[PDB]
């Protein structure tokens, strides 16, 4: 149910929306074509549940680790740029967001998290993981926090996870080898401790989230914090200057963070088809478009050659890149959706003190395999199953049902699967 | 047109309850990592008040030296049907399950029924079957089948030989 | 212990003094190129004027794709025991023959006897037995007693799932 | 049943057993150790006769085609020269007497068939099969004929056979396919009926043997003949002066014949293993011995570097090498003694015109297969056989036995393959 002869596009509210939106008001005064972009809430799982229905945007902008789900979950059209397009941007970020050797979306610009410090109380950054407690001490004396980072998403702790050993699946003779998950290895699990203790010795706090953090490193009241290049536009409106650097080591091996390159797919549910594809290509993808996205809100390391040069002059792009270079990228497998929230939920309890870093650990890498059929749909099954443990047990059991259960929970959830099927192409009765 | 190549009766500690509970939340687990996908595709409770539940299910076989190679030529992942029933009142829950990936040259098929242990509530008792069904054939009459089918075969060319040879042998003198 | 797998009656339009003469000298020829070498062993005439034949055959089978590697790596020939019986009074040719490549696996044996055709002494009668002892236990009998086998041991490692699950559910609260 | 202290050898009669004889008396005049030198009447089927019982002599002469079957059949030793020593002989001929990559015999000399003719009668030799007949005619005018040649082995007729088209296993990929027989093919065929042909046109007899000819040839009633290194010794002796060519070609294609490399084996039965290793190694392969050889007949082209050299300046040896490279090496594969009886059989039929080369060639094709387990068993197999087919039929129905048949051809057969069953590892009851 998309309209024909607009445009709507989304990408996340921490992205660059508003300087997306200057480069279709480019498009619209060239073509006439109106394009309306968004930034809807958790639209991770937003895309996927409308996509399902056959609504949603016709361009949808994320990281491409959760592409390889959306496509073959029958969401996204395959991408047709021509050859030369192709030479335009670089052939590694192609990779990433590459499926069955089909292009499943365009690769707009690489991303991976660095160390932001604060330059006048950090005179020279930590380069060492465990440096952090002795520096909150003296820190907290002069009244403030060493360190405070998003502890609610996985991605920003992950790096302290495959740090000393820790993956998501093993990766053997160019393939992932989904029964192998490295969440509960030896390294992973000391990682995993390293960070609840900091909370228990009342450096960092298990409550902190995005904005919290944000908020208390741009007021000047913490130190450093961990983030990406979308971060930096608030650093720099606020009075305090910073450096980004490396991440701390950890047992003395790199920091690993996962990398993302944010790509932009073309939904199946889309009439527009080629204008989608006119707009990225023409309009998105150029020097021009690009800094417009990236003066609001930057890009990291964008994937088209000829920005990336004028560009990576930046020294924080340099500092990007080195991070980049020291973890993985991540993986467009569709068994991610099922990861991330494993790990998603081990995190927090550990950090909340509530499930022991082994437990939560063990308990993350067996729920990794909870994946739907669908695996778009994942996030919806989890949702659903949950609603219906609940009921099963507590209503339907004791004699208590009034009808069918979580039944607005299952209807999306029903489409994305039945969808996702004939993509799929699996029969049944 | 009956063979139940297996059939077999155990007992959980556990009461109906919680073991009916554990089974709607099965997958995943560790004892079976080759499960990889389960999705309830329709759950409806009935007139009569049963609440009936199709599964899918998606199994990848462990088979990881050739498995890169082998899944870009073709999926890897095996697809078995699922259908549940449960019954508060009377507590049973039964489990009727097909593979529906190579069902039109096989079709192994399982049924499960768990109510509590007679003698006890708080134990529950799991009756099981199986039918292996190779081409609507028993496995056995399938599998002999085949042997008629070539020694026949075999047999038949060792008469040809005969012939051919008697044919040289009566031409010589 | 008896399950002849099959069991034939053919009639060849010969006499059997021919046919007989003609099944000594059999191999080599076109109609089973797969039999390579064909040696006696022995031969005795009994005190009753019965001609005993053990003969030793080797087959190559016909698998060339791989046979230049694969011989290498090990021996592609196949090798049969034989043994017949010829009473030239009673007219009546005998013949068991065994595998002895795989026997400690398998065991097929087929028996033949050649005798002149009740009607007609110028036809020749050939009756045919098989006899497939998998473990020396029928073929069939094998074949599901495999299904047993797993069957009940993935069976088995479901009640493992189910306790590991109910264990972590009853954990919960 | 071999005696220690001596060594036996034998070597066929057409080769040089005079000179091999002195390479002998020097060994025993430096070791005081005894040589002795047999010629036996087919040798090729004596060998294995004795060889079975555990008799025979020490050392055994012959092409390397039937080697492989010898050494299969447990009759030959291992032979286990140095390293230097290899290096001495060339490697293409350590490799005709190499079988599952074990050597089973010293290669001697690379032989192989050429034209022989009279240079006073044929002042240019016909380059071409197809010009004989006519040259017959002129020949037969002046009181002569064209061409005489051994009839009566196949390895005489086979380059005229292989020429069109034909060979005995089909070579793919490093190994011979025994159930592909060139015999049977179409050039197979046109070049046996071409043979034929001559004889039934007056031009060539049936009946000739190896005897026969060399006689007349040598006489100087013959234009030409086909033969071996070793003959030109007794032509040389004859006031003929005779040159050595390339064989005629046939439908414009080189004549092709099969090429062997006399070696020399050690029976599997001797106590004198370590005495027939340095005889063979310090006394034969030297240009001292081999020269001692070649003087009484020619060896062909001598797998000693050393001595090879020294003699490849002859234009005979040239003439060999020539005809060498332009047929196939002979394979050392058991099938090799069933083969030869299969086309053996075939050729006298088409010569003597009772058989037609279309009938007597097919079954060839199928004799071919006419292997024993024991291989090189498979002449006295074929012998023991064709005597029980003959008796069954006419004594043994017809009711007139007197006792078990074939007895004495049975007796030694049943040794071959007995020991070939040990050699082989079947398990039997
Ligand atoms: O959460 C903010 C930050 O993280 C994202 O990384 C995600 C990953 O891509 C998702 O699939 C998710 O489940 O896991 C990670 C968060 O835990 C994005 O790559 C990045 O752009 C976004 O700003
Ligand atoms: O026959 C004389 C000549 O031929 C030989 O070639 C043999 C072959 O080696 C044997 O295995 C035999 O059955 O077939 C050919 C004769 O038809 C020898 O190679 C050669 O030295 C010998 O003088
Ligand atoms: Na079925
Ligand atoms: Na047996």
């Amino acid at each position: 149910k998309i309209e024909e002869g607009k445009l709507v596009i989304w990408i996340n509210g921490d992205k660059g929306y508003n300087g997306l939106a200057e480069v279709g008001k480019k498009f619209e005064k060239d073509t006439g074509i109106k394009v309306t972009v968004e930034h809807p809430d958790k639209l991770e799982e937003k895309f996927p549940q409308v996509a399902a229905t056959g609504d949603g945007p016709d361009i949808i902008f994320w990281a491409h680790d959760r592409f390889g789900g959306y496509a073959q979950s029958g969401l996204l059209a395959e991408i047709t740029p021509a050859a030369a397009f192709q030479d335009k941007l670089y052939p590694f970020t192609w990779d990433a967001v590459r499926y069955n050797g089909k292009l499943i979306a365009y690769p707009i610009a690489v991303e991976a998290l660095s160390l932001i410090y604060n330059k006048d109380l950090l005179p020279n950054p930590p380069k060492t993981w465990e440096e952090i407690p002795a520096l909150d001490k003296e820190l907290k004396a002069k009244g403030k926090s060493a360190l405070m980072f998003n502890l609610q998403e996985p991605y920003f702790t992950w790096p302290l996870i495959a740090a000393d050993g820790g993956y998501a699946f093993k990766y053997a003779a160019g393939k992932y080898d989904i029964k192998d998950v490295g969440v509960d290895n030896a390294g992973a699990k000391a990682g995993l401790t390293f960070l609840v203790d900091l909370i228990k010795n009342k450096h960092m706090n298990a409550d902190t989230d995005y904005s919290i953090a944000e908020a208390a490193f741009n007021k000047g009241e913490t130190a450093m914090t961990i983030n990406g290049p979308w971060a930096w536009s608030n650093i720099d409106t606020s009075a305090v200057n910073y450096g980004v650097t490396v991440l701390p080591t950890f047992k003395g091996q790199p920091s690993k963070p996962f990398v993302g390159v944010l790509s932009a797919g073309i939904n199946a549910a889309s009439p527009n088809k080629e204008l989608a594809k006119e707009f990225l290509e023409n309009y998105l993808l150029t020097d021009e478009g690009l800094e417009a996205v990236n003066k609001d809100k930057p890009l990291g390391a964008v994937a088209l050659k000829s920005y990336e040069e004028e560009l990576a002059k930046d020294p924080r792009i340099a500092a990007t890149m080195e991070n980049a270079q020291k973890g993985e990228i991540m993986p467009n497998i569709p068994q991610m959706s099922a990861f991330w929230y494993a790990v998603r939920t081990a995190v927090i309890n550990a950090a909340s003190g509530r499930q022991t870093v082994d437990a939560a650990l063990a308990a993350a890498q067996t729920n990794a395999a909870a994946n739907s059929v669908g695996e778009a749909c994942t996030d919806m099954k989890r949702e659903y199953d949950q609603c219906f443990n609940r009921w099963f047990a507590e209503k339907f059991l004791k004699g208590d049902s009034s009808g069918d259960p979580c039944t607005d929970l299952f209807k999306r959830y029903q489409q994305c699967v039945q969808k996702a099927i004939k993509e799929k192409e699996i029969p049944i009765e | 047109d009956k063979m139940k190549i297996w059939t077999s009766e155990h007992v959980f500690d556990h009461p109906w309850e919680t073991v009916t509970t554990a089974a709607m939340q099965k997958y995943p687990n560790p004892m079976n990592p080759s499960v990889v996908g389960v999705d309830v595709l329709d759950r409806h409770i009935d007139p009569s008040g049963k609440l009936h539940s199709h599964r899918l299910l998606s199994t990848e076989w462990g088979l990881p030296s050739i498995v890169k190679s082998l899944i870009g030529a073709a999926r890897t992942k095996t697809y078995v049907q699922e259908h549940s029933v449960v019954d508060p009142v009377e507590k049973t829950m039964e489990l009727k399950s097909t593979n529906i990936s190579f069902t039109n040259m096989v079709s192994v098929d399982e049924r499960l029924i768990y109510k509590p242990h007679p003698q006890d509530p708080e134990k529950t008792v799991l009756t099981q079957e199986a039918i292996i069904t190779v081409k609507g054939v028993s496995l056995s009459s399938y599998l002999e089948g085949l042997m008629a089918s070539t020694i026949s075969s075999n047999a038949s060319k060792g008469r040809e030989a005969m012939e051919w040879v008697i044919h040289k042998l009566n031409a010589e003198i």
